[PDB]
């Protein structure tokens, strides 16, 4: 799903007005890595970025539990 | 009580503005 | 009323989080408890 | 005095659901000893087992004979090796190996162990390379 | 924090009988207060009985000495001595100002050697010239004491009970208030509305604690017995219907009819009096004897006064710390409970968790000035509490000279402790963990700390510049919340740096950084404004 | 717990004689060969029983000592 | 991979361990994954362009081709 | 809701026999009639977008934040309207600082 | 250095032993325990005295 209205109510952004309905207030990138991306498109683009890594780091200890319960269960 | 003053800072200032006149020799 | 002499000191420390008195039973979902992977190799669970 | 680094706590919240007159004699309970068994090796046209060493039982086998050259230094091979390791493993090739692969398929409980007894010279050899 | 917060009124009762009057006598009542208290720079004792010359930072970071400046006090001690038939004999005595404590240092404050000194001195110091300071040097470290992040104070924090344990909740509404600036102590309410349809609201502070009160009856607390006018100051209005007035009025009157196991005695009784006494018993410490105590007219007046003087002080101190604005009291506790039942309507969302406009961030003088006063509590007041019970033990009261009082009020504070202030101020700096033991309770240090890990100056820089939440004791449990805290949100940009986050482990998102112009700004003049505010026309006061 | 008696100590243990290092790339090196540095090399040791079939090649490594590479320092 | 990883290494003594590390615990054994039931390894990065360039028909300076030289030292 | 005439205090409802007869602590009775026979009621879809939001439509063509858009407003003609999305529903409403509203929400 | 629990997970699902013998026994805390076969409890036992 796009990106929620968490700023304010039906706010996105500070940069972006209230029920926007711009795409772009929602996440939509327009630009390239080369071309650069402008101050909220990099909000944005670090907000899914952040959210990959905090998904990695959830990952590790995630699996970790479900991993020895699986040994444990299955080993002998 | 030198162990006091020898690692008190000022005392390495007031060495080495000593030294810059020549009032002191410049090794230890 | 005017006495601090056994003043709880432990609202002295004012409060930080919002739900500090409820007692949660399910684990911290970022620990390493069940990974026994070393401290000085935790570099290999750097991405890249 | 701030103390600090304390010892926590801890918790365990589960429950474990493990699904003619008596005294106390010292015979009739008790005896932790476990009642000696006796061997029956199941004769050679009776083996149900692979007649191939598995790769686990091959090393095994090299293995011991490695440790046992360590130990002493008697071995069948005409070609002279510098290093145990290469003795067992040539004398396992070479179905010479003075071993034997006891399987153990059975714990009676009128005290009798079933086992296959296997040599090592007459089975198949795994690949190990 | 040592004139205004740190008063003391403690009464003791002997049973010391060896002369008549010592029969005649068993009671005393100790009072005394500061009114001086002043950090000069750091001091070192050359030779051990030199003239305390001036400690460098050098000198303190290479000899593994603390750069803590000397606190010297002043307090004035009022003994009162308590006999039958109502004498009352006072003994008066003014300490000269005294010094038994060091506090820290930070490098680079104005009590620091190196405040203004020259960058050249500096660099013939032994200091770095370049570098801004605000470190503290401890036991041979420097430590950096950290930007806390902490929710905004005198604000209605409205969560809804999502922790699938204990589930017999329905949403619940905090309220830390804070009587002004950062240093006066914040007392924090928690309204609770039930599954049974209760709304219990219970009052955290230095003299409550874990107490669930019906709200009904903390406004019938302070008058207004009638329910027509609590039900008007909750809902604002019994005359204009509605839809939302209407779930309240409904909702308000299963609250007031539900029967708690606890407050039943006092649950129905209209009489100010019998609450407010009820409550003193319930929450006031010393008092063994239920029963004893009330035959006497005088003791239940005292406890009656002291419960209102602390109920006073206590709930709202923000609204106001005279019995004046009770009323007003009621009203803004009226205007929360309004809005917690609107938040219920589904009518507004929770208060967003990880919003930026409801935190603040406390960075060295907050953290410091609360770990400051509880540790000054225990390693001062005590001290002097067990000193004066003990002279008053050894000596006859009005045997009691001037020289005496003072003699037992500063070696109280000399003997097996001649540093603990320093000492534990030391262990806050060093620790800054979520959970320590001060006098073997399980406190929580709210003074978010870091070792100077002098990698860079771009690390020190950022060291100096870091946010950190600082889970304490009941961290994130396994939810969404986890996951929320650490994200990016919409309201940092501008003042948290989007970008720097740790990129491995649980440090991920933990640890925030101050944007390039972000800045954290101090307590402003609030009196004026608030001045101007009631002169202003346009606004209509409370009264 | 983790740091207890039967996770900590029973289902693992510390070991002697081995050796811990950062990672790096060879071209040169076969998939089945590790590339190992001549510091750990005689700093771990292979225990080798003295016979008749190995008098001869175990010579030069007792000769050598801690001198040279290869060598060996200690004998039971 | 080599941005900072680290890995133990344990040489056996023992000549029980070391005939069995030998016979059962080297890596030819691990060449298919026991998970997946294919290979593990293969051509990585460098190498998997660097087939693609050395197998291609045409490079942009004309047929990819090579004299014996430098043939032999591709060897 | 009903409140004692003299003790000022919230009365129970109890429904005996065949009619409804308030009862407060102090034992008075007030007996109902007719209107006081409502016991509970619940509206599906109602009490939304009229109530939730009636003070933020109100603020809205004063809010700096809010998104407007190129439309002519019929009462004062002003060349831009302030546009209001509502609801799970996205009602959308278009409202103006002279207090024109759309005739919607 | 430690070999935790997934190192001995690792080395039993490549059947090794032996390795483990080596690693758990003779590099680290192998000593060798007497039971006195008839009570099962732990015996005393010296060679040498
Ligand atoms: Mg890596
Ligand atoms: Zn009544
Ligand atoms: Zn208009």
């Amino acid at each position: 799903q796009r990106i929620q209205p968490q700023f304010s109510f039906g706010r996105t952004l500070v940069y972006y007005p209230r029920f926007a309905l711009e795409a772009q207030a929602y996440g939509f990138i327009c630009n390239s890595y080369i071309a650069g991306l402008t101050s909220p498109e990099f909000i944005f683009g670090e907000m899914n970025g952040r959210f990959d890594l905090i998904n990695k780091a959830l990952s590790t200890s995630s699996t970790g539990y479900a991993n020895r319960k699986a040994i444990f269960g299955l080993q002998s | 009580l030198l162990t006091e003053i020898l690692l008190d800072p000022m005392y390495d200032y007031a060495a080495t503005v000593a030294r810059i006149d020549g009032s002191i020799p410049m090794h230890k | 009323g005017e006495d601090s002499s056994m003043d709880d000191i432990s609202a002295y420390s004012s409060p930080g989080l919002f739900g500090e008195d409820i007692i949660d039973r399910l684990d911290d979902p970022f620990s390493i408890e069940d990974v026994d992977i070393s401290l000085d190799v935790l570099d290999n669970l750097a991405p890249q | 005095l701030i103390m600090d680094d304390l010892v926590e706590e801890y918790v365990e919240t589960e429950e474990e659901n493990l699904v003619e007159i008596v005294e106390s004699p010292s015979i009739c309970e008790g005896f932790v000893q476990a009642s000696s068994q006796t061997l029956v090796i199941i004769p050679d046209n009776e083996r149900i087992t692979s007649n191939v060493l598995t790769t686990f039982e091959a090393t095994r086998l090299v293995a011991v004979r490695a440790q046992q050259l360590a130990i002493n230094g008697s071995t069948m091979l005409k070609k002279k090796y510098s290093s145990p390791i290469d003795i067992a493993k040539q004398e396992l090739f070479n179905r010479k190996i003075p071993l034997l692969v006891m399987r153990c398929i059975k714990v009676t409980p009128e005290g009798q162990k079933i086992v296959e007894i296997w040599n090592p010279r007459e089975m198949g050899i795994p690949l190990l390379d | 924090i040592v004139k205004q917060m740190f008063n003391v009124d403690i009464t003791y009762k002997d049973q010391r009988d060896h002369t008549e009057i010592d029969k005649l006598r068993e009671s005393v009542q100790i009072q005394f207060n500061f009114t001086d208290v002043n950090i000069e720079r750091p001091q070192h004792r050359n030779y051990s009985q030199g003239n305390k010359i001036n400690l460098l930072p050098n000198k303190a970071r290479l000899c593994g000495l603390s750069y803590s400046g000397p606190v010297n006090l002043a307090a004035e001690v009022i003994l009162t001595a308590h006999y039958s038939n109502g004498r009352q004999e006072v003994k008066r005595a003014s300490i000269p100002p005294f010094q038994v404590s060091t506090f820290p240092i930070m490098r680079g404050s104005n009590r620091c050697h190196t405040h203004h000194l020259s960058k050249t001195a500096k660099k013939e110091i032994g200091e770095d010239p370049n570098e801004p300071g605000g470190y503290f040097i401890a036991r041979g470290g420097e430590w950096v004491v950290d930007l806390l992040e902490n929710i905004r104070f005198n604000t209605l924090h409205i969560h809804y009970h999502t922790m699938q344990q204990g589930n017999n909740e329905i949403i619940r509404g905090e309220f830390i208030s804070q009587p002004g600036g950062a240093f006066e102590n914040s007392s924090q309410i928690i309204i609770r509305y039930m599954t049974t349809g209760a709304i219990t609201i219970e009052i955290n502070s230095t003299k409550f604690s874990k107490l669930r009160i019906p709200w009904y009856l903390i406004f019938r607390m302070f008058g207004m017995t009638g329910d027509d006018s609590i039900i008007e100051q909750v809902v604002f209005d019994l005359e204009s219907n509605s839809l939302v007035n209407t779930f309240m009025i409904e909702i308000l009157e299963k609250s007031i009819h539900v029967l708690d196991p606890i407050f039943q005695p006092v649950q129905h009784e209209l009489n100010r009096e019998k609450i407010i006494q009820f409550l003193s018993e319930k929450v006031s410490k010393f008092v063994s004897n239920p029963s004893a105590y009330k035959s006497d007219e005088n003791a239940v007046q005292y406890l009656n006064e002291r419960q209102l003087t602390i109920l006073d002080k206590i709930l709202l101190p923000h609204m106001g710390q005279t019995a004046d604005t009770r009323v007003r009291k009621l009203r803004f506790l009226g205007l929360l409970i309004h809005k917690i039942l609107l938040v219920i309507m589904n009518v507004f969302p929770p208060t967003d968790r990880d919003s930026y406009r409801t935190k603040r961030v406390h960075g060295s003088g907050v953290s410091l000035a609360k770990a400051f006063k509880a540790i000054f509590n225990t390693s001062v007041i005590a001290p002097i509490i067990n000193g004066f019970k003990e002279l008053l033990k050894q000596t006859a009261f009005e045997e009691l000279t001037q020289r005496n009082i003072i003699e037992a009020f500063s070696a109280a504070l000399s003997k097996n402790t001649a540093s603990d202030l320093n000492r534990s101020m030391e262990q806050s700096i060093i620790s800054g963990n979520k959970t320590i033991m001060v006098r073997q309770r399980p406190i929580v240090n709210r003074v978010s700390t870091q070792s100077l890990e002098r990698k860079n100056l771009l690390n020190t820089i950022s060291a100096l510049r870091t946010v950190n939440t600082h889970n304490t004791t009941n961290a994130s449990k396994q939810t969404e919340r986890a996951d929320m805290m650490r994200r990016v949100h919409a309201s940092y940009p501008g003042y948290i740096c989007v970008a720097q986050s740790a990129d491995t482990g649980e440090k991920v998102g933990m640890s925030k950084q101050l944007a390039i112009t972000a800045n954290v700004c101090t307590a402003g003049e609030v009196l004026s404004l608030k001045q101007r505010l009631l002169s202003d026309p346009a606004i209509q006061q409370l009264a | 717990r983790k740091e207890g008696r039967i996770r900590k100590s029973l289902l693992g243990s510390q070991v002697w004689s081995i050796s811990r290092s950062t990672i790096c790339g060879n071209s040169d090196l076969h998939l089945d060969e590790v590339g190992y540095p001549i510091s750990f090399a005689r700093t771990l040791q292979v225990a080798e029983t003295v016979q008749h079939y190995n008098i001869n090649r175990l010579m030069p490594y007792f000769l050598n000592g801690k001198r040279q590479y290869p060598g060996c320092s200690r004998v039971y | 991979d080599f941005d900072g990883d680290q890995m133990n290494l344990w040489v056996p003594w023992s000549v029980m361990s070391r005939v069995e590390a030998e016979l059962l615990c080297s890596v030819r054994n691990w060449f298919i994954s026991t998970k997946s039931s294919g290979p593990v390894n293969g051509q990585v990065q460098d190498s998997t362009v660097g087939s693609f360039l050395l197998t291609r028909t045409n490079t942009p300076m004309g047929k990819n081709v090579m004299n014996k030289l430098h043939a032999m030292g591709l060897f | 809701m009903k409140i004692c005439k003299a003790c000022s205090s919230c009365m129970v409802r109890t429904y005996v026999d065949g009619n409804i007869i308030f009862r407060c602590s102090c034992g008075e009775s007030v007996q109902g009639d007719s209107q006081n026979l409502l016991v509970s009621s619940k509206v599906y879809h109602t009490g939304e977008m009229e109530d939730k939001y009636k003070i933020f439509i109100k603020n809205a063509p004063f809010d700096p934040t809010n998104c407007q858009i190129k439309k002519d407003c019929p009462n004062c003609h002003l060349d831009y309207l302030t546009q209001i999305c509502i609801g799970s529903q996205k009602i959308i409403i278009l409202v103006c600082r002279c207090g024109y509203m759309s005739n919607r929400g | 250095l430690r070999l935790g629990e997934m190192e001995h997970w690792v080395l039993t699902a490549q059947g090794a032993m032996q390795t483990i013998i080596e690693k758990s026994h003779d590099d680290s805390d192998g000593c060798i325990s007497y039971i006195c076969r008839n009570c099962g409890e732990p015996a005393i036992y010296n060679a040498s005295h």
